């Protein structure tokens, strides 16, 4: 018809690549428990039976890096040397250097009850939902590294996006070698995706890809390398919107590519929610030598009978967008941020920048 | 680089964007230029600024010279007559100075409405008596050129349409909106005759006339061009409703000579013998040209115009 | 009337990010001079005097990695202390093992060249645009030209004070026009760049200005309020590795469209053909080059998507951004009858077995000069 598809992915927290993202959060968060003002910028590096920490950090606290790097380890899910990797039995390098303009965008959309895009909010809870029904027991087959992927027929509209139905689902996701090709495939439709894909969405028509590899015995860092800031699509707007470059985790709230990341998304979140456009996305152009941003531009796909001229005027109103304010009104100094290295930043409740602002217009 | 050199005024505009364009990519250095906003692609220039002119015609030595650049709103002209006088008739006529003053062959483009449209098909040396101010401005201009330039080439056009950038750059493409909602019903014009010319078409007689003239020194005086379809503003909303497979029903129309009428001419139709004789002239057919013309202002298409997906 | 600005950033040869795309890349291009059927996922990190290899290659080359990654360093240009970082004397370290087993019997073993799956899943885009010849957004053309002109001048003697390390960013004022963008004109130009300690910036900017920015970016789109920001705050000799980390694939952007059109995280550098990450988002590029050139759209997005172990890809997509007078259905339907997007078929069509990926590991991987994927396919339809 006028119809297309979309297809965004995710992977789980056992994934190498989001290992490497969580631990450097991980360290950013040990420090600014002790230091507040502490200036991080952490890059990890995994791989079979290695974990490497590199780059500069100035900070008063001090950190035990064993301890941080083993816990999270932990709490991923890599224990026995049975699974390619264990917390107790890995090596941990150190190489920190310690002492004592900007283009990001913003997107929302109402195609969802996040205000995130069907698509990648479906890979993410795919995977979330791995994570649980290893970490209670139910499908104790599983091991902690995954990857989902979620094409989703749509219906362009009046400018906004109508997911129709659920086209194509990658799931392929690390087990033992005790269970059968089958079991897996039969439990990853009924245990998993029945229960995250709202059945409206599911028919005769759509395919499954479960485990297309044959076999996924060996994984994680020992299958394929893992590097801090290597899904950045993943952790934002999995294909849809826009993307400066700045890679979030293991940065501190001082580098505007991760907090201003926040502040343009939560001024988005903020508009559809608040009524006015169904769509969006915010562009904010800083500058060097001004503060405050040079330019915001707000595409708004004609979903909105407010000019774009008007929201551009409810924006410098309602919100305040030098550094300096957004550290206070989302609380970044707050240690939370490996909460954030896994299954997205933008599209869960808990966070500061997806409180919808009230717009007093 | 070639050895011929044209210069394009009005350039930003409508059919000037289509003269720059027929004479560059048939082998020509053409310059464009233009106030409106002629920068990245074109030269910017005030034509009423003596030496803004002077400037960049003894600085660039062009051989021809197209003037399309004018108030060509009829109402506009009507509003504010101390600039439209200055713009269509002065800055023609120091552009013919500074032309003859590089022996270079103006043509002035001008419009039907110099005649009243009481006695049709008007031929290029009929009596002129335009009804509107615009109809006179155009005139005044022709006079100011060939006063200041025995030997550039006055070149009369009807009604142009054309592949345009906003539907507001010709009258034949604003009806478009009116067309494309079947809900609303909307009036039209079925009074007044028009023969719609494509200017991509106008640009052809355009270059092909200049080159002649190349050659031969008798190529000069007046011409007229004009596409040989004859529509009304009417008749014109319901063959772009049908190149677009759209319903055209909504559309009721109205045969009154509308409440400013009688200042507009009703078949100020153009001979093109004179033309038609040296084997000059473009007829693309107004079905084809306006379906090229209007296809990006269609609102399916329009709704997927934006910076990102 | 609107009219907006953008920006897109590029960095040059010797910031730490693109010295390991960089080097990665040449550790691939060792490979497939030996071994054209290798398996490469080469991953190199970066820091004060390091240079780590971690990854899985399998391959019947024999490849001296040592030898490969201070040739890549040495070339790039580092080679004294007082630089930041020598190839002479730094620390390289290889943790690199075999390609997982599974993956392989997943992918590619037992089948024909053509019927090779993914080498992985995920998705990629293909941008395309007609504000420039080489069919790129002009952000990125320029951010990438500027760098490059550093390169030319510092290595062929005109402006020896110069060092590899640089990041410039070009912000450019734009205007809609259909769907399509049109470049107005360059609102603000920054150029970071590392340099020896016998020059004064009076003299610097002066160069950075008149005998690069002047000789790469054409005079139509500057002006008198054209914003220059040429050495922003002042001295850089900490620069390269020194005082850092940088991670292959992490200027992804930079590499691509410059943050246009769309990116599904695909990190290039550092792999073959069969990593769909890299082939298929050069083969996506292809298409929607093909389509603006063809003449169909104005500018276009192009999305594939694939599934490990699968051919045939899962989705393909078409946005004309409302550029063509056909549907997007339309042109889906000629790309279908145009193109054929397994890995085994662009291996041939893009002839990705030739060492030479290197070159690409700076200056942006698409419209460039020579790159099979830049040339256009004649469409039938
Ligand atoms: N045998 C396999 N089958 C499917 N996916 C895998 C396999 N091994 C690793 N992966 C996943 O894909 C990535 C590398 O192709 C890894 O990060 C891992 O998440
Ligand atoms: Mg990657």
């Amino acid at each position: 018809e006028g119809t297309f598809l979309f297809t965004s992915e995710s992977v789980g927290e056992g994934h190498p690549d989001k290992i490497c993202d969580q631990i450097s959060d991980a360290v950013l968060d040990a420090h600014l428990q002790q230091d507040p003002d502490a200036k991080v910028a952490c890059e990890t590096v995994a791989k079979t039976g290695m974990i490497l920490l590199a780059g500069e950090i100035t900070s008063r606290a001090a950190v035990d890096y064993q301890k941080v790097v083993r816990e999270a380890v932990k709490h991923i899910g890599y224990d026995d040397s049975s699974k390619g990797f264990d917390y107790k039995t890995c090596n941990v390098l150190v190489a920190l250097e310690q002492q004592s303009q900007g283009l990001m965008f913003g997107y929302a959309t109402d195609e969802t009850e996040e205000c995130m895009p069907l698509t990648i909010v479906l890979a993410h809870k795919l995977n979330a939902k791995l994570a649980e029904l290893r970490r209670n027991g139910t499908l104790p087959w599983l091991r902690p590294d995954s990857k989902t992927q979620v094409t989703v027929q749509y219906m362009q509209d009046r400018g906004a996006v109508l997911p129709i139905r659920v086209h194509t689902i990658v799931i392929s996701v690390q087990h033992d070698e005790e269970v059968c090709l089958d079991e897996m495939r039969d439990a990853l439709k009924e245990k998993v995706i029945k229960a995250v894909v709202p059945a409206k969405y599911l028919d005769e028509d759509t395919i499954y890809h479960l485990q297309p590899s044959g076999r996924f015995v060996i994984g994680g860092p020992q299958g394929d390398a893992g590097l801090t800031g290597r899904k950045i699509i993943v952790d934002t707007y999995g294909g849809w919107g826009a993307h400066g470059g700045g890679a979030f985790s293991g940065k501190d709230y001082t580098k505007v590519d991760r907090s201003a990341a926040y502040a343009a998304r939560w001024v988005a979140k903020s508009l559809v929610k608040g009524g006015l456009c169904r769509r969006v996305l915010v562009q904010v152009s800083y500058a060097i030598g001004v503060s405050h941003p040079l330019s915001i531009s707000i595409f708004h796909y004609g979903t909105s009978q407010k000019s774009e001229r008007e929201l551009l005027e409810i924006v410098k109103k309602n919100f305040d967008l030098r550094p300096g304010v957004i550290v206070r009104d989302l609380d970044l100094k707050k240690p939370i941020y490996q909460r954030t290295a896994a299954y997205g930043h933008f599209g869960r409740d808990s966070f500061p920048w997806e409180v919808p602002k009230k717009l007093k217009y | 680089i070639p050895n011929r050199r044209v210069l394009v005024t009005g350039a930003t505009g409508l059919l000037g964007r289509a003269v720059h364009k027929e004479f560059q990519q048939n082998n020509w250095h053409a310059v464009g230029c233009g106030f409106r906003r002629a920068r990245p692609k074109f030269e910017q220039v005030n034509l009423l600024d003596s030496n803004a002119v002077h400037h960049i015609i003894h600085d660039f030595q062009p051989h021809v010279i197209v003037h399309c650049a004018a108030e060509r709103r009829p109402d506009v002209v009507e509003n504010q007559p101390d600039a439209a006088s200055q713009l269509n008739v002065d800055a023609s006529g120091n552009l013919a100075k500074e032309a003859a003053a590089v022996g270079a062959f103006l043509i002035y483009i001008s419009s039907d409405y110099v005649f009243d449209g009481t006695n049709p098909p008007y031929r290029e040396e009929d009596i002129p008596a335009p009804l509107n101010l615009y109809g006179k401005t155009k005139l005044d201009g022709e006079k100011a050129v060939l006063e200041n330039n025995l030997g550039a080439a006055v070149l009369r056009i009807p009604i142009l349409y054309g592949e345009v950038e906003k539907l507001e750059e010709s009258a034949v493409t604003v009806m478009f909106d009116k067309v494309q909602f079947s809900n609303k019903s909307a009036n039209m014009d079925h009074w007044q005759q028009r023969f719609p010319t494509h200017v991509k078409d106008v640009a052809t007689v355009c270059r092909q006339l200049a080159e002649k003239r190349m050659l031969d020194p008798s190529i000069k005086g007046t011409f007229h061009w004009s596409g040989n379809e004859q529509m009304t503003k009417y008749e014109m909303a319901c063959a772009i409703a049908d190149a677009f497979n759209l319903p055209s029903s909504h559309l009721r129309p109205i045969t009154d000579s509308p409440v400013l009428g009688a200042q507009r001419p009703r078949n100020a139709q153009l001979d093109c013998s004179k033309l038609e004789t040296l084997g000059i002239g473009q007829r693309t057919p107004f079905r084809i040209g306006i379906k090229e013309s209007l296809w990006p202002f269609l609102i399916d298409k329009r709704w997927r115009q934006t910076v990102f997906h």
